[PDB]
């Protein structure tokens, strides 16, 4: 009998536990109770909507083809079909993109001067190689903006005012400012993603912040890359130094991006703060700026 | 027939020496560098199980040239080590020698694939933590540093037309032997050309900035005097002959 | 104790014990997880008992026969410089002097075998390790003159830069009486 | 009232969502159970030609038995185990050393 | 991926190897490493000179 | 006040009687030579140089005991040598007044 | 009765000898260097569960 009440005890006990299962899974079917609530609103903004945006993006022929190719097999009932998430996922960012905007190229170096002196005081060493930085990037191989060299990587104290500098020279060169979750996210979703199918393969919170604008040429901030490692072996190396190389930017494919992209004018920036947690093959198209910190006055 | 060893201090030209000789070959060329190995695990391929297992490194330089006979160069085979169970120094052994190389395979891969025909080179650093089987049936060749005037040569001819070059100050910035000059003896000090590449990086983007504040003269002549000017001090005496006769 | 000032990677410190006085035999000894360089510098240091035993006023016994308790508080001591190993070195010349250190008032630099300090390294890396734990008195070597203007105008308003040419002179500006 | 109807639009919604559920889950039984008919069946021919070179290496008894047990645990999925992909390593060390 | 290995020269063993490892493919594609890791796989061989 | 320090015939008498009174008082005996025992990291611990740095072989004798006070014998206290960074003797003498 | 052990310098022949006596007694020669092992499942065998 003894056995027996331990038979009703851990039959209590398998009776709480899938009733806790179901509760969970009750649960999370809510939440896409609740989540797909505005799902059909997405498919109008994805449906004429997204037409629209791609006739003001006026995507080069090639990409609008492509757009126009994938959309015109996504032609159909829009409703218990996935081809909302293929007319989305992959042309949200080509319908936020627009290549009849792009951010203002300050070629005055003598410019930069001045909207860096009012960072903190000019701070006498980041300016200094930013400014290098951008006198060069002007005047390069090709004497325009290409790199085929280094985009100034920062090492320092995480302490300043990091995002202040991106908005200070972000306005230093008409930029449109981003940020972005890229270090210490350990999973190539925000920084690769992979191939169009499969969900949590993502755009790269760079293509993400590359539709949190429709200038062609933001400035996609790679925020802490100094923390960067991803679970996901297999390096994201193609990714970065693919990015990094203007002749493999502009060809930039990803596991996710599955087309080139032609991210040909974007600019990025690179930030580390550590000088240890680094994977090898970012040693190139990098280099280090004195970022000067406070004191305790 | 033994594969070349390069062994010698970083920044020596291995590598590009290696790009030289592609040319000289009219084939691609490519590096992997085995600095910081500790396992067979990624030399061959780990077992493919899961989504984080990997090919070699030897698979992935294959893959970036797209050609079947690259000369590839197995930068710092030295710094190879094993301080965790699996001693990998065998797997580089069948690699290196032809006959049993030609159906080579990683564990990650089941092809076997040939490697009779690819030229191979291995750069080292220094042999004598190489292990000995391994040392058997190659060349020793020590590349050393260079003089003062053989690096001025690297600069001049080689390296600084390459900093000028990134930086567009072509024809716009001209540098005279008393300047570069000043760089080797008066400041830079190592074994490689690589900390010099970044130093004269400074001089040179400096500079840029510079010219395009105003082009008032097409040519910026940075000499010996405005050294300190574009770079910042003097961290090393300019000649030994200065520093004092010591008694001991 | 002696302000054997070491610029760690990560932020920044002044790296400095408390010190016992227990004298005896060449065995000062620390797990201080150091590195190749600084091993090797540490077996350099080894006879350094026979060199800090006449570079300075310390005496002869001193070639061999010095024990204490010590325990440099970072057990991650490399700090990417050979300010590692002669902080042992300064901390017993302080110990075998018998007279204590200067209240708020550091030193740091580079010491020899001739006796003279060799400017060291981050002079503004070293003036914010200084000036934001709170130190106001500041003894860095004669060849930081040019280098004290190349630090920006907001650090060192509250510096007071006690310019040494001696490791005796450091002495002076660190051992607590007047000589 | 707005309320009310706001819960009654989820409720269907979650109904949406459970029916889809059920329906890919049942999609995922038929993948499988149109698998193993055939899909799972040319793999077993590796396992089979593996286990036939143990059959025929002449060996001794206790490594037949050994090898034996060993290929039985292997009757597994491996493919993504790497909990049997070691008992393939380990069958095939068996079978190709001589004895 | 089966135009690709048709195109790239193979060994008629390394090209029923990735005939075969195809038909470790053609049965999921999305989850677990079950062809996806087998995908990288297919992604590999193809991409490698012959 | 005494210890009662024990001398005379080597290996005789000495440690018999000591047995005897710790059976008497019913405290724990234990027993320690220390006539190999000539360093002050035997003593006390020993400075930490590697890894397996060593207690004193007094905690070892605390070690084998389950209780912090039984009776305890020591052995061979009548010589000394500084062979070692100080003497062992100071230590023990650190070891037999209360406050220390 | 023993092993047949071979001492001496590094150069001189060793090998040569093993494969001497390999081609006569018609053996194939092999050879396992075992410089730095201190592991004994490096050598015997390393634990098969994982
Ligand atoms: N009066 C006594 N009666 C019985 N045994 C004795 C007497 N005196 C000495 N002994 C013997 O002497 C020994 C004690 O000496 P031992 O324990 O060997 O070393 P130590 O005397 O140096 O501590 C005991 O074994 C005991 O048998
Ligand atoms: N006296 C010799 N006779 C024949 N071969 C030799 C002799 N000395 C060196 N060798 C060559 O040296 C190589 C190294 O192997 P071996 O000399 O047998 O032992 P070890 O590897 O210890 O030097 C062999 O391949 C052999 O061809």
């Amino acid at each position: 009998l003894e056995r027996f009440e331990l038979d009703k005890r851990v039959a209590q006990r398998v009776k709480e536990q899938m009733d806790t299962n179901q509760r969970e899974y009750y649960l999370r079917e809510q939440m896409k109770a609740i989540q797909k609530e505005l799902g059909g609103e997405d498919g109008l903004s994805d449906l004429e909507a997204l037409r629209k945006k791609i006739e003001e993006v006026g995507m080069p022929e090639a990409v609008k083809t492509k757009a126009l190719k994938e959309l015109d097999r996504l032609e159909r009932m829009q409703q218990g079909s996935p081809e909302a998430t293929v007319a989305r996922t992959y042309l949200d960012w080509l319908t936020e993109v627009p290549w009849s905007k792009a951010d203002p190229e300050v070629l005055d170096i003598n410019h930069t001067r001045q909207v860096l002196d009012e960072d903190h005081y000019g701070l006498k060493d980041v300016k200094e190689r930013i400014l290098e930085y951008l006198a060069v990037r002007q005047l390069t191989q090709g004497l325009d903006v290409r790199n085929k060299a280094p985009i100034l990587v920062l090492v320092g104290p995480p302490g300043v005012g990091k995002t202040s500098l991106g908005r200070s020279i972000a306005r230093s060169m008409n930029r449109k400012f981003h940020r972005i979750s890229l270090g210490g996210v350990r999973d190539e979703a925000e920084i690769r993603g992979h191939r169009r199918t499969y969900i949590g393969a993502m755009p790269g919170k760079l293509i993400h912040a590359m539709k949190q604008v429709g200038v062609i040429n933001p400035v996609i901030l790679l925020d802490e890359i100094d923390k960067m490692s991803s679970d996901w072996r297999g390096d994201p190396a193609s990714a970065m130094l693919e990015v990094l190389d203007p002749e493999q930017n502009n060809t930039f494919t990803d596991h996710y991006l599955d087309v080139p992209y032609d991210l040909s004018k974007v600019f990025f920036i690179t930030t580390a703060n550590t000088l240890q947690t680094i994977p090898r093959p970012l040693l190139d198209r990098m280099e280090v700026i004195e970022i000067p910190g406070y004191t305790n006055m | 027939a033994p594969i070349l060893v390069l062994v010698g201090p970083p920044g020596v030209g291995k590598t590009s020496l290696g790009r030289s000789i592609a040319r000289s070959m009219n084939r691609k060329f490519h590096r992997i560098s085995l600095g910081g190995v500790r396992d067979e695990a990624e030399i061959r391929g780990h077992r493919r199980t899961y989504i984080g297992a990997m090919p070699g490194k030897l698979i992935h330089a294959m893959k970036q040239v797209g050609v079947i006979n690259p000369v590839i160069l197995l930068d710092e085979i030295d710094k190879m080590s094993s301080d965790w169970r699996g001693d990998p120094a065998s797997a580089m052994l069948e690699v290196l020698d032809p006959e049993q190389n030609n159906t080579f395979t990683d564990h990650y891969l089941d092809v076997p694939y040939d490697l009779s025909k690819v030229f191979f080179i291995t750069t080292a650093n220094t042999l004598q933590t190489i292990p000995r089987p391994l040392l058997d049936r190659m060349e020793v060749i020590e590349i050393p540093g260079y003089t003062n005037m053989e690096k001025q040569a690297i600069a001049r001819q080689y390296l600084w037309p390459k900093q000028v070059r990134e930086s567009g100050m072509e024809g716009r910035i001209e540098v005279t032997d008393a300047a570069i000059l000043r760089v080797i003896s008066e400041y830079t000090r190592e074994a490689g050309v690589r900390g010099l590449e970044r130093e004269l990086g400074k001089i040179a983007r400096k500079g840029a900035k510079f010219w395009l504040e105003g082009a008032w003269e097409g040519l910026r002549t940075i000499d010996a005097s405005d050294i300190p000017t574009y770079l910042g001090i003097p961290r090393y005496r300019p000649d030994k002959a200065e520093t004092e006769p010591q008694v001991g | 104790t002696a302000q054997g000032l070491a610029w760690t990677p990560v932020g920044g410190t002044l790296l400095t014990i408390e010190v016992a006085a227990v004298p005896g035999s060449g065995k000062l000894s620390l797990t201080g997880q150091l590195g190749e360089v600084m091993k090797e510098s540490a077996q350099a240091a080894l006879t350094y008992l026979r060199a800090h035993t006449q570079d300075y006023g310390l005496p002869e016994d001193f070639y061999n026969k010095v024990d204490l308790h010590v325990h440099v508080p970072d057990g991650a001591t490399p700090k990417d410089g050979p300010a590692a190993g002669i902080t042992m070195a300064t901390a017993i010349a302080s110990a075998l002097s018998r007279r204590p250190a200067r209240m708020d008032i550091a030193m740091t630099g580079e010491v020899s075998l001739r006796g003279k300090v060799m400017p060291i390294g981050g002079v503004k890396e070293k003036l914010l390790a200084a000036h934001q734990a709170g130190i106001h008195k500041i003894v860095l070597p004669k060849d930081n003159e040019a280098q004290l203007e190349e630090l920006p105008k907001e650090v060192l308003e509250g510096l007071e830069i006690k310019l040494v040419e001696d490791v005796g002179e450091v002495l002076e500006y660190l051992l607590l009486p007047e000589p």
